């Protein structure tokens, strides 16, 4: 267990656990933001983020996405909303501890940082003057902003976009940063969550389900929807992360209906888990492994030959590095002295990752009410305030004993409990295939 | 009879089924292929934090470009009857009723406010009477009574299908293929098939597979042979990896649509419960008499039953559907894939005999017999099977 540290955004600049971070990546907020660790290298910045040129956190005119929409400039705006968003996450990060795949979520996370390096370093370098490995920290020194000093994190946990309801946005990556991604070297995760809003389903499908009570309309347990995007960054880390490029696109034709849906990427499928992985090919999937595989190799050669550094001031923490980067991808030793790949030791990473790591092993773990399958309909989403322990724990979540929740009674019900209030449908924005005809009809 | 209909009905974007493009899923099997003499495949503990920060290093400013913003467009789909959504719209309540009666015409509910559709024609008749100068409960009970008898509702059908039952009241709750008016689910399910409840799909077929093909050389001696036992194992490797691009196909494409009416007929099983909900609470208001106070807690639980009553017809039509989108996968899709198979093994077959003939003395102490022997390699085939 990697422990969980307690904080205010009362509590002052430590020039330890709490900085000033320098953030290129989010555009709506040029200058420095306050941020938190949380534990070693995660690191929460209680924020809007945005990644396009004129951003905007009001509501636009037409649907931005094919996903259920919701805008709030209001969200995360004051130092109240802060204070509760750092304290929603925080009880989360505990929530996962809870299990035992969560403490090796976390470890995953924590040890894997990415590589000082790339396909563009040679051979016998170390590059550490790289955004997707550095962050710079900055001091307020006389009216102004100057660069103190740096951090190697391994997951920024922002707040929402201007669509609050977005998860895709974990995946946005932009090209230059995602090759690292994919080509076994890693980057620093950038995600983008709200704790307190929630995503909702139902289980008319699945016949497993309450005879006593009826068919249900659940929330998702904030911290699967948590642990489903921290299972980015693990591959965002780990550099297996399967590009966006590799995608399932759907069909929309006239002669039968269907959703005009949004791009189901192949990483989204891997991360979500059980059978649905399969719409993705063995021949496909195979693939992906030897192509990991070979990345791994490369870089314990590359170890293998380093000497120099950029910057020529940093050869004195070569064999920091080595055992940094040898630990995250468990490299054994041949006879020669150099670092080697062991097959099965990268096989069981590997799967580990992909397979072990996934949303529906995580919902069967912590006893909690969950999607079954990737399609299952998107409901009206619900608010829920966690930090109030009368509504949600750490131990139980939603499903508490002494407010008459069981478990086939669970408190993830929206229409059994009054804590999941709903978002008005006048706020929500939606797209519509529109049904006519224009004629007489018998 | 007829009735114009001149008004649209918004149905939300995701409240439809994923159906994934068909090109979109994976090309591979299809790809054509070159066979050569080596094609081969197959803690945490209690740390301490440590001080995160190091000595800051001069980093160039990553100009990023920045995503462009995109605005998506609604979609209009004119259809030629009164399909699931048009019958699903009829089905609800308006906004702030008075004096609803269910009615067992779909254009009567729709036009006006007050009527709601049913789906089942017994119950148009003991709800839309009331309580006739007589007790509450009486009435009450026999239109909850009637609603359970008529949700459990299964017809045997025989001779054709693997489908050991049907739910009848589907064709009249969504007119699935414009069941409805014409009456005729039990007997269009059975004829045109499966596929019945796939409202204007197109019906699924495969392209040819690709095609395997060798050197023109293959001039050294102990090679030929060191090729052909490789391509006898690509073809069971094209056998297994059809399987499950045919796999990834249904997941994506067929599953979700099935789903559909699984959603739909929970939505149309909600709205005929909430129509009970809201007649019996206007009836009550409507009654009186000294045993009224006294009923109040026996006709909440009443209200109550219908949502576990649902779920009690919902686990019928669960099995139904899952019955149906797996019946797709094994008498729709298969069959297509299996031929397109046996084309591409006889198809690969003559290349292999013709491959032989072409070089007859190289490597040979005739072998030539042993080795045309091993077409029995195609006599066997890789069989599909479910759970
Ligand atoms: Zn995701």
């Amino acid at each position: 267990t990697w422990p969980v540290k307690d904080f205010n955004y009362s509590d002052p600049v430590n020039d330890n656990d709490i900085l000033y971070l320098r953030i290129p990546q989010n555009k709506l907020i040029t200058t420095p933001v306050k941020a938190f660790m949380i534990t070693q290298n995660i690191w929460v910045i209680p924020e809007r983020f945005s990644s396009d040129t004129n951003p905007s956190l009001s509501k636009p005119p037409r649907p931005t996405s094919k996903y259920q929409s919701y805008y709030d400039p209001s969200y995360l705006s004051t130092d109240e909303q802060k204070d509760t968003f750092l304290k929603g996450i925080i009880k989360l990060f505990k929530r996962i501890n809870e299990r035992d795949i969560g403490k090796k979520l976390i470890n995953y996370l924590v040890v894997g940082s990415p590589f000082m390096g790339d396909s563009s370093t040679p051979e016998d370098t170390f590059d550490f003057t790289r955004h997707t490995t550095n962050i710079a920290v900055e001091k307020f020194e006389n009216g102004s902003w100057k660069v103190t000093n740096i951090i190697t994190p391994s997951v920024l946990i922002f707040g929402p976009l201007p669509n609050i309801l977005d998860y895709t946005a974990s995946l946005t990556l932009q090209g230059q940063q995602s090759n690292p991604s994919f080509e076994g070297f890693g980057t620093l995760s950038i995600l983008k969550v709200a704790p307190e809003f929630l995503l909702t389903f139902s289980d008319v499908t699945s016949n497993q389900s309450s005879a006593v009570l009826g068919k249900s309309i659940f929330c998702m347990d904030p911290v699967i929807a948590l642990m489903h995007e921290l299972t980015h960054s693990l591959h965002q880390l780990y550099g297996i992360n399967i590009p966006s490029d590799k995608r399932i696109r759907p069909q929309v034709s006239e002669g039968f209906f269907s959703q005009d849906g949004p791009n189901v990427q192949f990483e989204e499928l891997y991360t979500f888990g059980g059978l649905d992985v399969e719409i993705i090919p063995q021949i496909e999937r195979s693939q992906l492994r030897e192509k990991a595989l070979g990345h791994y190799k490369d870089i314990a050669k590359r170890l293998n030959n380093i000497n120099k550094t950029i910057p020529s001031s940093w050869i004195s923490n070569i064999d920091k590095y080595k055992k940094i980067f040898s630990e995250k991808y468990n490299f054994d030793k041949d006879n020669t002295g150099n670092f080697v790949v062991n097959i099965d030791k990268f096989n069981s990473l590997y799967s580990d990752l992909t397979n072990v790591m996934s949303e529906v092993v995580y919902s069967s773990q912590y006893n909690v009410k969950n999607r079954t399958h990737y399609f299952s309909r998107h409901y009206l989403p619900v608010f829920a305030n966690i930090l109030d322990d009368n509504i949600y724990t750490i131990r139980d979540g939603f499903n508490l004993t002494n407010k008459g929740f069981n478990i086939e009674n669970s408190g993830q019900n929206i229409e059994r409990n009054p804590a999941l209030q709903k978002l008005s449908s006048e706020s929500v924005v939606d797209l519509f295939t529109k049904v006519c005809v224009d004629g007489i009809i018998t | 009879g007829s009735a114009l209909v001149l008004q649209c009905i918004k149905v939300k974007n995701n409240r439809l089924p994923y159906v994934a493009d068909k090109d979109s899923i994976s090309q591979e099997i299809f790809e054509n292929k070159i066979i050569t003499d080596e094609t081969n495949v197959q803690v945490p503990i209690n740390p301490e934090i440590v001080d995160p920060l190091l000595p800051n290093v001069n980093m160039e400013p990553l100009n990023l470009p920045g995503e462009e913003i995109v605005f998506y467009d609604d979609i209009t789909k004119y259809v030629d009857y009164l399909n699931s959504y048009y019958y699903l719209e009829s089905q609800k309540l308006s906004n702030n009723v008075e004096n609803i009666t269910l009615t067992t015409s779909v254009e009567e509910a729709l036009g006006y406010s007050n009527k709601i559709y049913t789906f089942l024609p017994s119950l148009a008749e003991k709800v839309n009477k009331g309580v006739q100068a007589g007790l509450f409960l009486n009435w009450a009970n026999e239109v909850v009574e009637d609603f359970t008898t008529n949700i459990m509702k299964k017809d045997t059908l025989d001779k054709i299908s693997d489908v050991s039952v049907i739910i009848p009241y589907i064709g009249p709750a969504l007119n699935i293929g414009n069941s409805a008016l014409r009456g005729n689910f039990n007997q269009a399910f059975a004829t045109a098939g499966v596929a019945f409840l796939l409202e204007g799909f197109p019906e699924f077929t495969i392209p040819a597979l690709g095609v395997f093909t060798f050197y023109s050389s293959i001039q050294e001696r102990e090679k030929i042979i060191k090729t052909i036992e490789n391509c006898l194992e690509q073809r069971v490797k094209r056998w297994k990896d059809s399987y499950q691009w045919m796999v990834s196909n249904w997941l994506s494409r067929i599953t979700t649509q099935f789903n559909h009416i699984n959603y739909q007929m929970y939505d149309s099983l909600s709205y005929q419960a909430d129509a009970i909900k809201a007649k019996i609470d206007l009836e009550y208001k409507k009654y009186s008499g000294s045993d009224k106070e006294n009923i109040k807690s026996q006709v909440e639980n009443l209200k109550n039953s219908l949502d576990v009553k649902i779920s009690e017809a919902m686990n019928n039509i669960n099995k139904f559907i899952r019955e149906c989108s797996v019946t797709y996968l094994f008498k729709n899709m298969l069959p297509k894939v299996i031929d397109e198979l046996n084309k591409f093994d006889l198809r690969t077959k003559t290349e292999l005999i013709n491959l032989i003939d072409s070089h007859n003395i190289i490597l040979v102490g005739e072998v030539d017999r042993l080795k045309a022997k091993v077409n029995e390699s195609f006599e066997n085939t890789m069989p599909f099977n479910i759970f």
